[PDB]
RNA sequence: GUUUUCGUUGUUUUUU
């Protein structure tokens, strides 16, 4: 069942996750007291660019009103304006706008909402697969460090540039922590002549 | 505490990009010279060209968080029609007989030129500006 | 294995906004919070918390 | 698998089936199997004959 | 973990020294990492996974 | 496969629609004007029934173990 | 879509506004309008959220005093005289308010206005709402006509340079060969098609204009985004470069050898509200895996680098003396940029 | 000071003129009706034995989704509220289902008429389940293929469309006022011009056309707003209506009531 | 595996109250009131029945977090009535209201089919 | 002065409608396949089986390869094999054909449309929008959730999903038709 | 019984 945070994403590379989930009260409702299924970000449109999912939304539209299956083959002889007036024809704003009010007061906001169906898909990615959190687990036969991968309790692989600007950050105590008790950490018994770790040693 | 008193008739009116508020720009009816440029709220009191007002400059309104407007508090402003409140954001110490006084009423220009003396007085921070049709 | 090596008390998750969030904090997972720690020392005034 | 290396690596693969065309695409796939020993953009930059 | 604990902010690739940012935890539920939009500009990052 | 209980984005009662759906398809009908006779008013409801995908036929016609 | 001037707030709203300000002091001030009914302004609430003791003045285009845009900038001590409030200033720009904060204030006082200003923008949209739609991005046919005479003229252009390079007429240009020359002064041409195009369809956004409303706002998008939607993307530039004759001497077998005209080579003749030519539309393939190889590409060599530049002075510190030093002490710099 | 004029009346969809009201108070009014109204839904179903090909969360939560006929679902105490351990009839209607599918060749259609109101504390007629009416056979909850089987028991409790739109008493409420944008509280956003580029809503007959001439009065506030409900059968528009209004008045009462206990 | 649950956001908690009143001295005659289990659906209400209140000088309430089905508002009044006693009287006065909605909506629903 | 034949096994070949490139009729800009041919195909089978090999053979449509379509010049859309002789803001751009006032395109593709891929064939208009977001929709489409197979309850992999409710999309291409994605959505 | 026990090579595909 999807959550804060899961994957999806259009038929026209608009990908996100889901940022919040709001109750049918919260949300603003139509002239007719419709609310909307989701909620997306204007800005991908400056940036991202997606005409063809206005289109979409447009078609989407007229298809559930008019009750059939619209066609959106690419090099075909559709025009935009047409939909517009049989969106006029079908009783709604050509435009595709509508008042909605806020769900909160009931107010007219003030702008009139573009608002209507579009097909979406979910994916793959959802959010409780990443959540994973290690304060101490299995270590590495070999490193007596720990182990790698979500799967059996990794831990975060402190990359070399994390080191640089930790560094640069003055970091001294922190890093040496993380290198010291979150990492490998074993105390030896060296010569102070030789200067090697030759040295037969039992604390007992 | 009505520093300063006069009459102005429009000469000027623009809207411009915005549409709730137009900049109106009339010359004084008492004493030429005496330029009155404000951004009024036109749909809450619309005046037009050549219109004559009757403007008002005072010190003080009160003869602090507000408080839904009490009539027990009586205002000068009650005798006129647009009432606006601002701050006095530069007295221009100028010309021999030009003080240029620009007061911003939240956002709302305003600036009365004109007589040394006549707005010498208006060296004040804040202002109410008081206007009868 | 030197320059770079693994570390305990460290999680990796979903970042999402909040826009009444303060700017210097993260909204953290109950997970998260729960099962990253922090030794405190007792003290004659956390003794009781 | 006694001669390992000099072996190409990848030319039989699980076939997906997350969803229908995870299969259907993954059937009708091609490759170019030159290797970034010289990086390029030739073999992966679109061109007027992939038309 | 409790509220407001400091701990290190790491995002990767990590270019700039302000990639690496002590955020305060606040303990909120949902499995994500919630957090202000200005603090994510920096980061030059994105909620799309 | 299988039509809501209720509807996604509205919360009407549609489920038992389908069958009378099939019914009003047999006759070669439009799709709309059918759509409206059952009472299908808010578009929402209508690209609902409209664009339902019913899966179990294919299902269903696997011979079971039992 | 707040600090405007003839933005208007009521009693209720403000309040709640008050109450959801962090920097209220529980004092609203005098509403600058007061009969025949008390109204407050959009700069007036931007001061409620501002703790005091900020000033900030910037001649904007050479505005003057009187500000009839609204432009200019003018803070007094937390208070907006004139000047509408832009990103050129609550961004990261230098000498910009954060840039302020910074240096008279510090970073606590910082992130209070953020949030002070975040909360109060959630309160404001979340009862007004701003959004996009199709009818944003159309303008008026006049300018699409407009679009198109220039799209032709620069098609006649690029058919007369076309002419005189095929007949040697073209006069060379410097360090810039005559076959070259032809190909770069096409796509000057075609470029210029473009963004003049573009440019008569920002002239033609209209103030209820969602789509100039966000450029202006400049929360997202610029100009070349408005050109390329609503006017026409313009030429497929690769490297710096013209979609070349894939074939033998064509771009595609639907065009034919030596088709030096736009069509043939990669120079977009649609928008992408109008939808693209299977031809063009395969040019702007090329362009967008062009732009996505160099991205991908990029990575490893900048990775490299980067590291490598990072190995190479890991050890650079200014000692207590002031001196840049190495470890081995020698001094690279006596002081710390010169100063 | 309350004043509706109710346009139109039906078993489910209802079409009122509530006037001289606070647009505040009738927002918070509707979303009342829209949430607040209590209704029966199924909120625990056991799988005794399942032959079918289809997953039993998948059944169990659209069994979930069923409206019950709940006009006297006030009646029913709420499982929290009830001290009962595990259910009794009174916090909790059972339903039955038991279907089979025996002629090799074919399909058993299982219908909501299958669910079968087993309990119910009497009399409190809540549990049955919401159908389109009776010639309709039900709502459709299976497809038995040659020997496949239905046994399930269903355990239905007092909730609200707050925690479930299972339980939700509408699908959605139409609320409107201004029918002309004479309180100007949208834009009418245009290409070419305000008016005729916007329609004239079904109210644009009710209320007056706005005189050119009339400069807005910046006093006036929302007096007269319309209003459509409509309910999935589970409850009738009046029964949702009465139930929001009295459900807001406990609130306020309660209010109240912690009001003076602080103090 | 971290979300919230969903009957806390009416059920009251032993620890919090439904309503906490605390003095809110930045202005006088104030106070803040944290409603626990609480939305926009009376916040609203109330926020404009108390502003219709000419004692009520400060009316405003905040949804701190949507994230929790709870708010908290701020009311000044008048020197003379108290921002609890104006809290009792909007919550009296919707109740009349609510009366007559009930009853006015009843009888014509009934004059009507 | 060079010809060259390829019959290696590995070259490409995609269905041309074959214009008739000797000019020795008003088919001559114009294609062999008519209506006849459409109608024969409509059947089914032929009027005495017309196959799609019926059409190959038949020399209407033709395999051809890149090496052979570097040497062909290609009709893009059935509006310009003819070779032709106002003001709007919602159509596409064929060739100007200003100063080449004739043009003898030896084929036309059976459609433009079929220039893309079969995760292309999803898209609602990919040509309305960038191709870097067409190429992170082609990316995206194999790894969107759906329902893969219908008797996935007797396979024993790995990981299968199966959505609740498929729907089929309110926006659909024509090729579609053929992917049976009203089948599986 | 406090406590208490999994890993690698190679291969493919991936993730802003
Ligand atoms: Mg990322
Ligand atoms: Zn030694
Ligand atoms: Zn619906
Ligand atoms: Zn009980």
């Amino acid at each position: 069942v999807p959550q804060i945070g899961d994957k999806f994403a259009s038929r026209h590379g608009q990908k996100g996750t889901i940022g919040v989930t709001y109750r049918h009260e919260d949300m603003p409702f139509s002239a007719e007291g419709i609310v909307p299924d989701l909620i997306i970000n204007p800005h991908a449109i400056p940036s991202r660019m997606t005409v063809a999912h206005l289109i979409e939304c447009l078609l989407s539209k007229v298809g559930s009103i008019r009750g059939y299956e619209g066609d959106a083959t690419p090099f075909t002889d559709l025009t935009v304006d047409a939909v517009s007036n049989l969106l006029r024809d079908n009783g709604y704003q050509s435009r595709g706008f509508e008042v909605m009010y806020n769900g909160h007061t009931g107010k007219k906001l003030m702008a009139q909402v573009f608002f209507g169906p579009t097909y979406y898909q979910r994916l793959r990615h959802m959010v409780d697969d990443k959540i994973h959190a290690r304060a101490r687990g299995p270590v590495q036969v070999l490193t007596r460090q720990p182990v790698e991968g979500r799967s059996r309790d990794g831990g975060l692989r402190f990359g070399e540039m994390e080191r640089d600007c930790m560094i640069a950050h003055g970091a001294a105590g922190f890093l040496k922590e993380r290198l010291m008790e979150a990492s490998d950490a074993f105390r030896v018994h060296v010569c102070g002549i030789c200067g090697l770790m030759s040295v037969i040693a039992n604390l007992k | 505490s009505a520093l300063f008193d006069d009459i102005f008739t429009v000469q000027t009116v623009d809207n411009g990009r915005y549409n709730k508020v137009s900049r109106i720009i009339g010359i004084s009816t008492t004493n030429s010279a005496i330029k009155l440029t404000l951004d009024i709220n036109n749909e809450m009191f619309p005046v037009s060209q050549d219109d004559s007002l009757t403007v008002t400059l005072a010190n003080s309104l009160s003869l602090k968080s507000w408080r839904p407007p009490k009539p027990t508090d009586k205002s000068l402003a009650d005798d006129y029609d647009y009432v606006m409140f601002g701050t006095v954001y530069k007295f221009e110490e100028g010309d021999e007989d030009k003080i240029k006084v620009y007061v911003s009423f939240g956002g709302l220009l305003m600036c009365l030129e004109g007589g040394y003396k006549s707005l010498a007085s208006l060296k004040q921070d804040n202002l109410y500006i008081l206007i009868r049709r | 294995n030197l320059m770079g090596k693994r570390v305990d008390f460290s999680a990796r998750t979903v970042i999402s906004g909040d826009p009444n969030l303060e700017l210097d904090q993260v909204g953290v997972p109950i997970s998260i919070a729960k099962t990253l720690s922090y030794p405190e020392t007792v003290t004659q005034y956390n003794i009781h918390r | 698998q006694k001669k390992a290396m000099s072996s190409r690596a990848g030319v039989s693969q699980v076939l997906n089936r997350y969803t229908y065309s995870s299969t259907l695409s993954h059937l009708r796939r091609t490759n170019t199997p030159i290797g970034r020993d010289g990086k390029l953009a030739k073999p992966r930059q679109l061109h007027n004959t992939h038309w | 973990l409790m509220d407001d604990d400091p701990v290190l902010f790491n995002r990767q690739p990590s270019l700039h020294k302000m990639s690496m940012m002590a955020h305060r935890v606040k303990v909120m539920p949902y499995s994500t990492f919630r957090l202000n939009l200005s603090v994510t500009s920096p980061y030059n990052a994105d909620f799309d996974g | 496969m299988i039509i809501p209980v209720r509807c996604f984005s509205c919360g009407k009662v549609v489920g038992d629609k389908w069958d009378a759906y099939l019914r009003l398809l047999e006759e070669g009908k439009q799709e709309g004007d059918a759509l409206d006779e059952l009472k299908l008013k808010r578009y929402c409801c209508r690209r609902m029934v409209l664009t339902h995908v019913d899966l179990i036929e294919k299902f269903l016609r696997y011979n079971p173990l039992e | 879509k707040m600090t405007l001037r003839d933005t208007f707030i009521e009693y209720e709203q403000v309040m709640n506004m008050l109450f959801w300000v962090p920097s209220w002091d529980g004092v609203v001030p005098q509403p600058a309008i007061l009969k025949p009914k008390p109204l407050w302004t959009g700069k007036q609430l931007l001061s409620i959220a501002i703790p005091s003791g900020i000033h900030l003045q910037r001649t904007d285009g050479g505005n003057s005093l009187l500000s009839p845009k609204d432009n200019g900038m003018l803070i007094v001590d937390g208070k907006v005289m004139f000047g509408v409030v832009d990103k050129k200033t609550v961004g990261s720009g230098g000498g910009g308010l954060i840039h302020t904060v910074m240096r008279e204030k510090g970073p606590k006082i910082c992130a209070e206005l953020f949030g002070n200003i975040q909360k109060v923008v959630n309160y404001w949209l979340l009862h007004n709402g701003f959004s996009i739609g199709i009818g944003d991005a159309i303008a008026d046919a006049s300018t699409m006509k407009e679009i198109t005479h220039a799209i032709s003229s620069a098609k006649e252009q690029v058919q007369e340079i076309i002419y005189k390079a095929q007949h040697n007429e073209l006069e060379l240009k410097p360090g810039m060969t005559l076959r070259e020359s032809f190909e770069g002064e096409v796509s000057r041409t075609l470029n210029d098609a473009r963004d003049s195009a573009g440019r008569s369809a920002e002239m033609n956004l209209k103030d209820l204009n969602n789509v100039k409303q966000m450029v202006s706002a400049g929360s997202k998008g610029s100009f070349i985004n408005i050109a390329q939607m609503s006017a026409c993307v313009g030429q497929q530039m690769v490297e710096g470069k013209r979609i070349a004759f894939g074939f033998a001497d064509r771009s595609l077998p639907h065009f034919t050898k030596d088709d030096f005209s736009p069509e043939s080579k990669g120079f977009v003749e649609n928008s992408y509200l109008r939808g693209l030519t299977p031809q063009e539309f395969f040019f702007h393939a090329m362009a967008g895996r062009e732009g996505l190889i160099d991205t991908a590409v990029k990575t490893a060599e900048t990775g490299y680098i980067q590291r490598r530049l990072v190995k190479a002075l890991e050890d650079i510190m200014v000692h207590y003396d002031g001196t840049t030093r190495n470890s081995l002490g020698d001094i690279i710099q006596f002081l710390y940029g010169e100063d | 000071e309350p004043k509706v004029n109710i346009i139109n009346a039906q078993d489910d969809e209802v079409e009122l003129m509530l006037s001289d009201v606070n647009l505040s108070l009738a927002n918070s009014l509707r979303r009342t009706m829209l949430a607040e109204v209590p209704t029966l839904a199924i909120d625990l179903v056991e799988i005794k034995m399942n032959t079918s090909v289809l997953a039993d969360e998948f059944i169990s939560h659209r069994l979930g989704l069923i409206p019950l006929v709940s006009e006297d679902v006030e009646e029913m105490k709420y499982s929290r509220d009830c001290t009962c351990e595990d259910y009794c009839d009174e916090c909790s209607v059972v339903l039955e289902l038991s279907a089979r599918h025996e002629g090799e060749e074919g399909t058993t259609d299982v219908y909501s008429s299958s669910l079968i109101k087993v309990s119910g504390p009497g009399n409190l007629n809540v549990g049955e389940p919401v159908r389109r009416d009776d010639y309709d056979q039900g709502i459709l909850l299976c497809k038995l293929r040659n020997h496949q089987e239905l046994n399930i028991r269903c355990i239905a409790k007092k909730g609200i469309a707050k925690e479930h739109a299972k339980w939700s008493p509408c699908s959605a409420i139409a609320f409107e006022y201004d029918p002309h944008n004479k309180l100007k509280h949208t834009d009418f956003w245009f290409e070419v011009d305000a008016k005729k580029e916007w329609p004239d809503s079904k109210y644009a007959t009710w209320e007056e056309p706005p005189k050119p001439g009339e400069v807005f009065d910046y006093k006036a506030k929302p007096n007269r707003f319309y209003m459509t409900v409509e309910t999935t059968g589970s409850l009738k528009a009046n029964q949702v209506f009465s139930r929001g209004i009295k459900t807001l008045q406990e609130k306020l009462a309660n209010v109240l009531f912690e009001l003076e206990n602080s103090r | 595996m971290n979300a919230p649950d969903r009957f806390e956001l009416f059920i009251l908690p032993d620890d919090v109250p439904k309503l906490k009143i605390t003095p809110d001295s930045r202005v006088p005659n104030c106070i803040i009131i944290k409603f626990e289990r609480e939305d926009h659906t009376l916040a609203n209400l109330l926020r404009e029945e108390l502003a219709l209140y000419p004692d009520v000088t400060f009316v405003a309430y905040k949804v701190e977090h949507p994230l929790f089905a709870n708010f908290v508002m701020r009311l000044q009044t008048e020197e003379g009535t108290r921002p609890k006693q104006a809290l009792e009287r909007a919550c009296a006065s919707i109740i009349n209201k609510l009366k007559t909605l009930d009853h006015k909506f009843n009888e014509e629903w009934n004059i009507k089919n | 002065r060079e010809f060259k034949i390829f019959t290696d096994v590995g070259r490409v070949y995609r269905p041309l409608f074959i214009v008739e490139d000797d000019e020795s009729k008003d088919n001559k800009g114009e294609l062999r396949i008519t209506k006849e041919h459409i109608r024969k195909i409509q059947q089914g089978y032929d009027d005495d089986v017309y196959g799609w090999s019926s059409l190959v053979t038949s020399g209407v449509i033709e395999y051809v390869d890149g090496e052979e379509e570097e040497t062909i010049m290609i009709a893009m859309t059935p509006e310009d094999l003819q070779t032709r002789s106002l003001n709007d803001t919602a159509k596409r751009i064929k060739p100007e054909m200003s100063t080449s006032s004739h043009h003898t395109f030896t084929h036309c593709e059976i459609h433009p449309s079929m220039i893309l891929g079969v995760a292309a064939s999803i898209i609602p208009f990919p040509d309305h929008n960038q191709s870097p977001r067409n190429t992170y929709q082609s990316a995206m489409g194999k790894q969107a959730m759906g329902v893969f197979l219908t008797n996935y309850n007797v396979r024993m992999d790995t990981m299968a999903n199966i959505l609740y409710y498929p729907q089929k999309p309110l926006a659909k291409t024509q090729a579609m038709e053929y992917l049976k994605f009203r089948e599986l959505p």
